[PDB]
C-alpha cells in the first residue's frame, strides 16, 4: 500500500548536516524513521510494524507543479550542469534515464527547483550572562520552503502499518522533524494519500534500479548488489536523542549508507541497522531500500 | 643505468638549439661533451642523433638510446633563430576570441609587441647553462630531478622550434620534458617487450616507425582527489582561518606526494607527470604490464590509506587509458577523445569509489567513539583534550610553519599524515638537510625556489603572501592588523575568485589543429604559476593575506580597500597574461574584523556564486545588488564617479560626509520624486557644475544610479575616521 | 502522550527589534522570513525569554524550568514540553499595514552621548512597527498528567512576566513591549482535556 505523504512546513526547518550552522533542504529516510520511532515510543505504539512492514523513502522536494526525485547515478554521454543537478521532476525522470536530457535542459531543471530559500539564523545563549559570564553566539541553519513547495515521501507497508504511520505522522506534525525542533523549527502539516503518478512510476520494470532512500545492504546481499553499481556512500552518524539511552548524550555508531539516487543493477532488501553500543535501549538506523526500476 | 642516460639525453637533446641560436644536434653533442659528467655515451649519442638525418648516418650499436630519443622527439614535435616564444593563449579560444600575436619577452607576461631574442641573450643563457652544468649540476639517478628543475628554470621561455611557419607556443623546456617522458615510456615498453635491438623496430624501416606510432605504447593516467572542497571547509571556526590556510596546502602537498610515490614505483621522473591542476594529476606512463600492475597496486594502497585516515571525507581515484604515438601527436583527431576516455573512466571510478570489503569495514564499527574532534567531527580516531583530532591538530600546527618556512619535508616523523607511512612537516633549509641526513629517501619540496643545486629537492609553487607576517607585531595581530587604519572604516575584505569556463578551456579552448600534450601542459604550467607565483607578485604592498590559491580558486582576506584594488589589479594582470581569452569572476565581501572566518568565507562564496550567475567575468561587491562588471567597477565606478566625488569633497571647505549621506539617502529612497530633491540639494551644494550635471544624469538613469551609490558608499567608507 | 496546541497573537505594544550592513542604513535589521521578507519573532527568542523570566520567578537548574524548556544535563535528559514555533507576521496585521501604506518595520534613529567627549554616535535600528500582531504557535507535551496543571501555571506566570517584561531587543530602552492574546487552546494529539487550561 504505497502512500505519498506531503509535508508543508509552517516554520523554517533545520535539517542540519554535521554542523549546526549547516542547513539541508531535505532529510534522509533514517532521520524520518528515527522521528517515527520516537513518536511511537511517545504514543506507546508497537514498533514491530515500523521495523518490519514499513519501507519509507527519503524526503524529496516538491513544487507547485511537479514532484522531485533524486538524480540517478548513471553514465551520461556540459557535464557540470548534470553534476550540479540534484533533483529531477517525475515526468522528466524517464527522459533523464533514457538520456534525452541535455546540459541546457539539465540547467533548466536545476533552476526549476523552487523548493525554498536557505538562510542562517544567528542566535545567542544568555545562560552564562547571569552566572557572571558572557553571551555565547551560535548559528542555526534553516530552510524556509516556498509556500507551494514542501517535502514529500513515499511509504510502502501493510494496511495496519499504514494506519499506524498515519497516526504517527499526525503526532509528528506537532512534534516536528529535523534539528532545533522545540526551539522554533521543524513544525509542519502532513497530508497522506494514494498517489497515482507514483503508483504508476513504481510499477515499472527496468534494467537498472534506483535507490529512493538512504539504504545499505546486508553483508550477504552486498556481494550480489555491489557489482556494476554507481552509488554515493553517504556518512550517516550523530548523537542519540532519547532520555533512557544513557545518562548523557552519546554518539551513534558511525554508519555509511548508499545515498538516494544510487543505481544498482541487482536490488537488495535493506536492513534496519542497530547503531547503539553499550546503551540501555537500541538505536535503529533505517537502511531499508525503496527501489525504483528504470531503463537506461 | 641506461634509462638514466636516456632521460638525461632526451631532456638535453635540443640543448644544441640554444648554442646554435647564440645544428640543433651537431653542436649540442659538442656542448655536452665539453662537460665530463654529461660526456657519457648514452647522453651525447642521444643528443647528436635525435634527428632522422643524423641517425641515418649514425654509427651506433643498434641498441643505443639514440633511436628512442629520436622517436620521442618525433612524437613530441608531432627558421628565424630570433623568433620569440608565442604565448599559449594565442591559440587558446582562437575560434571565438581570435588568434592573437602575443609573445614573451626575454614570471613574465606576453607583450603583443614584435620582439626578437638577440643572440646576446642566447649567449648569456649559454654561459648560464655552462656554469650550471660544469660546476653545479651532475649526472646521477637522484640528480635528474635537479636537471629537470634547471631546465624548467632556464628554458621555460625559449621557443622549442625556431621555425616561424609553425606556432611557437611550446617552449624548449616543455618540448624537452615531453620528449623525456615519451622516451622513458618507450624505453620501459621496449624493455617489457625485450626489444634488444632498437634499430630493427624503431628506425631502420620507416614503415615500422609509422607502425610504432600506431602501436599503443603510452598510458594517459589521471588521478583525481575527491572531497577537496568539502575537506577544506569541513572545519569549525575556532581556528578555521589557520586550517583554511593549511588544509588546501595540505591537499596540495599530499597530492604531489601521491604522484611522486607513483613516479617512485614506476622509476620515472617528474617529466612523465604531464600536468597537475587543482586535485588533478595527468601523467604519461608506459604501457608495460609492470606499469599496469604498479598502477593497480598504487590505487589499492592509496584507497586503503585514505580509508584508514580520512575514511570517506577524502578519496583518490586513478584511471588510465592506453594510447599510441598517433594519439599523442593528435593524428586522426583522437587526442581530445583520448582525454575524454580518461576522464570518463575517472568518473566511473568515482561512482564505484569503494569495494565490498571496504564498505563492510566502514559499517563494522566496534564502539561509539565517545568524544569527537571539533573540525573533522570523527570519534573513531583518538581525540585529544583540546577536542582536536591528530590530523586536525597536525593541520593547525602546520598552518603557521607553512606560512613562515619554505621547505616541506616528507619525513618518517612529522606533523600531518601523508600516504606512504610518512608525515609532512615544514622546516627551513637546515631542518630539511637534517631530515635528509637522519632518514634517507626523504623528499624535500622547496616553496617558490626555482634555484637548482639541491639534488633531493623538487620545486613546489605555492602562494603564501601574508602582509601581516612582514612585521612581527602585525604577525602577532593577525588579520586584526589589516583593520588597524587611522583613516577609513576598519573592515576586512574577503575576495573569492574562480576562472570562468576553465574546464571547457582545457577541454575545447585549444583548437583541434593545435591540440597536443605539450601545449596543454604549457597552459597548465602557466595557469598554476600565475595563481601561485604571479599572484604573489601582484599582491606586493597590499595588506592582504592569501588564505589559499588553487588551480583556479582563490580566497584571500585583507583590508577592504586593498582587497578591492588588488582584485581589480589581478583582473587586469589576468587579462594581460591570458591575452583576453580566459576570464575570472569573483566575489568581494566587507565584514567586521571580529566577524567569524567561516561566515565571511560562506557569504563571499555566495557573492561569487551570484557573480558567476548569468554573465561571467563579474564581481559581486558588498551586497548582492552591486554585481558589476570588472571594467564597470574599476572605471565606471571608481574612476568615473568615486574619484570626482572624493576630489569635490576634499576640495570643498563647506562640504563633508553629511552631504554625501544626504545624496546617498536621496539615491536609495527610490520614490521617483527624490531625483528633484537631489537636484535641489546639488543646486544648493555649490559643487562643480560639471560634477553636478554628471551626478544628476547618473541619478536619472538606472545602471548608473547604482554605480553612483556604490561610489558614494566606497568614498564614505574610505573617509571614515 | 498528549499534545496541547496553543495558537494566539503577540501584539507589539512598542516597536519590537529582535535583530540578528550598508553604510548609512539599518545596522541592526530585524530577523525576517528569508522568502517573504516579513519580520518574524524566532521561537528561540520567545522560549529563551519565557525561560529566563520563569527562572527569575522560581529563583535554570530548577526541575520545573528544565522539564518545561528541555534539559541535556548528565543524568537529566528531558524533552522540552514547550515547543514554541517562530511567530510569523499575521495576515490580518499585514493587511492592516498594507492599508494606509505603512511599512512593516520602522527605522528608529538613536544616538549615544558619550561621557568623555559628549559626542553622539548614531545608530539606525529596525523595529517591528507598533500594532503589528504575530501569529504564535506553541505545542505543550504531556509527559506527566499530574504535572500539567503546575506546568500551565508556570506558563501563565511566564506569559504574565513577558507581558510586563520586554521581548527580544533593547527593551529597557523601550524596544520590545508585547501583549499576548490566547486565541485557542486545543489538544491536537491525545485524549487530554485542555478546557480548564488557560495560558492567561
Ligand atoms: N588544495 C586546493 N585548495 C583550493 N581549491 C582547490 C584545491 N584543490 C582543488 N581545488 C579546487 O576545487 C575544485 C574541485 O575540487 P574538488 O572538491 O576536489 O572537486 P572534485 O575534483 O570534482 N571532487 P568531487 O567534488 O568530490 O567530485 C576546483 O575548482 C579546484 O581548482
Ligand atoms: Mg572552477
Amino acid at each position: 500500500v504505497v502512500k505519498l505523504v506531503k509535508l508543508t512546513f509552517k516554520s523554517p526547518v533545520h535539517f542540519g548536516m554535521k554542523r549546526l550552522s549547516d542547513s539541508n533542504h531535505t532529510i534522509a529516510a533514517d532521520t524520518l524513521f528515527s522521528a517515527l520511532i520516537i513518536e511511537a515510543l511517545q504514543q506507546q505504539l508497537e514498533l514491530s510494524h515500523l521495523l518490519n512492514n514499513l519501507v519509507i523513502t527519503d524526503l524529496f522536494p516538491y513544487n507547485k507543479t511537479s514532484y522531485f526525485l533524486p538524480k540517478p547515478l548513471i553514465r551520461i554521454e556540459g557535464y557540470k550542469a548534470f553534476k550540479k543537478l540534484t533533483y529531477i521532476p517525475v515526468e522528466n525522470y524517464s527522459e533523464y534515464l533514457r538520456g534525452e536530457i541535455d546540459s541546457l535542459e539539465a540547467s533548466k531543471i536545476a533552476e526549476s527547483l523552487n523548493l525554498g530559500k536557505a538562510s542562517l539564523s544567528t542566535k545567542v545563549s544568555l545562560q552564562a550572562v547571569d552566572h557572571n559570564g558572557e553571551s555565547e553566539p551560535y548559528s542555526v541553519g534553516n530552510f524556509t520552503f516556498y509556500p507551494e513547495s514542501g517535502l514529500y515521501f513515499l511509504a510502502k507497508g501493510n494496511a495496519d502499518t499504514i494506519g499506524q504511520l498515519e497516526i504517527l505522522m499526525h503526532a509528528l506534525q506537532y512534534s516536528g522533524i529535523g534539528g532545533k525542533r522545540s526551539a522554533g523549527y521543524g513544525q509542519f502539516r502532513c497530508t497522506i494519500e494514494d498517489s497515482g503518478k507514483f503508483d504508476s512510476l513504481l510499477s515499472q520494470t527496468g534494467n537498472i534500479a534506483i535507490l529512493l532512500s538512504s539504504a545499505m545492504a546486508s553483508d550477504e546481499e552486498l556481494v550480489d548488489c555491489l557489482e556494476d553499481a554507481r552509488y554515493l556512500l553517504k556518512k550517516r552518524t550523530g548523537f542519540v536523542q532519547s532520555k533512557t539511552y544513557a545518562d548523557q548524550l552519546v554518539k551513534k555508531k558511525d554508519f555509511y549508507a548508499f545515498s538516494a539516487g544510487s543505481t544498482f543493477y541487482q536490488k537488495f532488501n535493506g536492513k534496519i541497522f542497530d547503531v547503539s553500543d553499550n546503551g540501555r535501549h537500541s538505536v535503529y538506523r533505517y537502511a531499508k531500500a525503496f527501489w525504483l526500476e528504470g531503463k537506461i | 643505468n641506461k634509462k638514466l642516460e636516456l632521460m638525461y639525453g632526451s631532456l638535453l637533446h635540443d640543448i644544441g638549439k640554444i648554442v646554435y641560436r647564440s645544428t640543433h644536434s651537431k653542436i649540442g653533442s659538442q656542448f655536452l661533451n665539453k662537460f665530463k659528467p654529461f660526456q657519457l655515451s648514452g647522453i651525447v649519442d642521444s643528443v647528436s642523433y635525435h634527428h632522422y638525418k643524423e641517425l641515418a648516418s649514425s654509427s651506433l650499436l643498434d641498441d643505443s638510446v639514440a633511436y628512442i630519443t629520436y622517436i620521442a622527439d618525433n612524437i613530441a614535435s608531432g627558421f628565424d633563430k630570433r623568433a620569440p616564444l608565442a604565448s599559449i593563449f594565442n591559440v587558446v579560444n582562437s575560434e571565438t576570441k581570435g588568434l592573437a600575436n602575443y609573445t614573451y619577452s626575454f614570471y613574465r607576461y606576453p607583450t603583443d609587441a614584435k620582439k626578437e631574442y638577440t643572440s646576446s641573450q642566447y649567449a648569456a643563457l649559454v654561459n648560464k647553462m655552462t656554469d650550471d652544468l660544469s660546476n653545479k649540476l651532475k649526472v646521477g639517478p637522484d640528480s635528474f630531478s635537479s636537471l629537470l628543475q634547471w631546465t624548467e628554470s632556464l628554458w621555460s621561455y625559449i621557443p622549442s622550434s625556431t621555425d616561424t611557419n609553425q606556432v611557437m607556443d611550446v617552449s624548449l623546456y616543455d618540448h624537452s620534458k615531453i620528449t623525456c617522458a615519451i622516451a622513458s615510456c618507450i624505453y620501459d615498453y621496449l624493455t617489457e617487450m625485450n626489444c634488444v635491438n632498437y634499430r630493427k623496430e624503431l628506425f631502420s624501416p620507416y614503415e615500422k616507425t609509422k607502425q610504432f606510432y600506431q602501436e599503443d605504447v603510452f598510458l594517459l593516467v589521471s588521478l583525481d582527489m575527491s572531497g577537496i572542497q568539502d575537506f577544506i571547509y569541513n572545519i569549525s571556526g575556532s581556528k578555521a582561518l589557520k586550517s583554511l590556510r593549511s588544509r588546501s596546502f595540505y591537499l596540495e602537498t599530499m597530492l604531489e606526494s601521491l604522484v611522486d610515490d607513483l613516479l617512485s614505483d614506476l622509476e620515472l621522473s617528474r617529466a612523465n607527470l604531464l600536468y597537475t591542476g587543482g586535485g588533478h594529476a595527468y601523467l604519461l606512463l608506459p604501457n608495460t604490464e609492470r606499469a599496469r600492475d604498479v598502477l593497480a597496486s598504487f590505487e589499492g594502497e592509496m584507497k586503503e590509506w585514505f580509508i584508514k585516515i580520512f575514511k570517506t571525507d577524502l578519496s583518490v581515484a586513478i584511471a588510465y587509458k592506453a594510447c599510441t604515438g598517433e594519439d599523442l601527436m593528435n593524428s586522426n583527431g583522437t587526442y581530445s577523445d583520448l582525454w575524454q576516455t580518461v576522464s570518463r573512466k575517472l568518473s566511473d571510478k568515482k561512482a564505484h569509489k569503494y569495494s565490498l570489503n571496504e564498505i563492510k569495514l566502514f559499517n563494522s564499527t566496534i564502539h561509539a567513539g565517545t568524544q569527537e574532534c571539533k573540525e573533522c567531527l570523527r570519534s573513531d580516531i583518538d581525540i585529544s583534550e583540546d577536542s582536536l583530532c591528530k590530523i586536525c591538530e597536525g593541520i593547525i600546527a602546520i598552518s603557521n610553519d607553512l606560512r613562515d618556512y619554505s621547505f616541506f619535508v616528507v619525513s618518517p616523523e612529522g606533523k600531518v599524515p601523508l600516504p606512504r607511512n610518512r608525515y609532512l612537516s615544514v622546516e627551513n633549509q637546515d631542518g630539511a638537510e637534517r631530515k635528509i641526513k637522519m632518514n634517507k629517501e626523504t623528499r624535500i619540496y622547496s616553496k617558490n625556489q626555482p634555484f637548482v643545486g639541491k639534488q633531493l629537492v623538487t620545486n613546489l609553487w605555492m602562494c603564501d603572501y601574508d602582509f601581516s607576517t612582514l612585521n612581527p607585531e602585525t604577525k602577532k595581530q593577525g588579520i586584526a592588523s589589516y583593520v588597524n587604519r587611522e583613516v577609513g572604516i576598519p573592515r576586512l575584505g574577503v575576495l573569492r575568485a574562480d576562472i570562468d569556463n576553465l574546464g571547457t578551456t582545457f577541454i575545447k579552448g585549444i583548437p583541434e589543429q593545435y591540440r597536443s600534450i605539450s601545449r596543454t601542459a604549457t597552459l597548465s604550467r602557466q595557469l598554476s604559476m600565475f595563481f601561485k607565483f604571479e599572484l604573489s607578485n601582484i599582491l606586493k604592498g597590499a595588506r592582504i593575506s592569501v588564505i589559499y590559491s588553487g588551480g583556479d580558486d582563490l580566497f584571500l582576506i585583507g583590508a577592504w580597500d586593498d582587497v578591492i584594488s588588488k582584485a581589480l589589479v589581478l583582473r587586469k594582470a589576468f587579462t594581460r597574461f591570458s591575452a583576453g581569452k580566459l576570464t575570472f569572476s569573483a566575489g568581494i565581501g566587507m565584514y567586521p574584523v571580529k566577524y567569524p572566518i567561516s561566515k565571511m568565507a560562506s557569504e563571499t562564496g555566495v557573492l561569487e556564486d551570484l557573480a558567476k550567475r548569468g554573465e561571467k567575468n563579474q564581481v559581486a561587491l558588498w551586497n548582492d545588488s552591486k554585481v558589476f562588471g570588472w571594467s564597470q567597477l574599476e572605471e565606471q565606478i571608481l574612476k568615473e564617479k568615486m574619484i570626482p566625488l572624493q576630489e569635490a569633497l576634499t576640495n570643498s571647505q563647506e562640504h563633508g560626509k553629511s552631504f554625501l549621506y544626504k545624496m546617498l539617502e536621496l539615491l536609495r529612497n527610490e520614490d521617483q520624486i527624490n531625483i528633484a530633491r537631489l537636484a535641489y540639494l546639488l543646486a544648493r551644494s555649490s559643487l562643480s557644475e560639471e560634477l553636478t550635471q554628471s551626478i544628476f544624469a547618473w541619478s536619472q538613469n538606472k545602471q548608473q544610479k547604482v554605480e553612483l551609490i556604490t561610489a558614494i558608499e566606497y568614498l564614505v567608507y574610505q573617509i571614515r575616521e | 502522550y498528549s499534545k496541547i496546541r496553543i495558537v494566539g497573537k503577540i501584539d507589539v505594544l512598542t516597536g519590537l527589534h529582535i535583530g540578528g550592513s550598508m553604510i548609512g542604513a539599518i545596522a541592526s535589521p530585524v530577523v525576517r522570513d528569508p522568502y517573504s521578507r516579513l519580520p518574524i519573532i524566532p521561537g528561540s527568542s520567545i522560549k529563551g525569554k519565557m525561560r529566563s523570566l520563569l527562572a527569575k520567578h522560581i529563583g535554570q537548574d530548577a526541575p520545573e524550568i528544565l522539564r518545561l524548556f528541555g534539559s541535556s544535563q548528565k543524568g537529566a535528559i528531558q524533552s522540552s514540553r514547550l515547543q514554541i514555533s517562530d511567530a510569523f507576521f499575521s495576515k490580518a496585521s499585514q493587511e492592516e499595514f498594507d492599508k494606509k501604506d505603512l511599512a512593516y518595520t520602522e527605522t528608529k534613529f538613536e544616538n549615544t552621548i558619550s561621557r568623555l567627549t559628549a559626542v553622539a554616535n548614531p545608530r539606525q535600528i529596525e523595529r517591528v512597527t507598533r500594532g503589528a500582531s504575530f501569529d504564535f504557535h506553541i505545542i505543550y507535551n504531556v509527559e506527566n498528567i499530574n504535572e500539567v496543571m503546575a506546568d500551565f501555571e508556570n506558563i501563565k506566570t511566564a506569559i504574565h512576566l513577558l507581558e510586563n517584561d520586554y521581548l527580544g531587543g533593547g527593551g529597557t530602552r523601550g524596544n520590545g513591549r508585547i501583549r499576548f492574546v490566547i486565541d485557542s487552546i486545543d489538544t491536537v494529539v491525545g485524549d487530554f482535556d485542555s478546557s480548564n487550561l488557560s495560558i492567561k
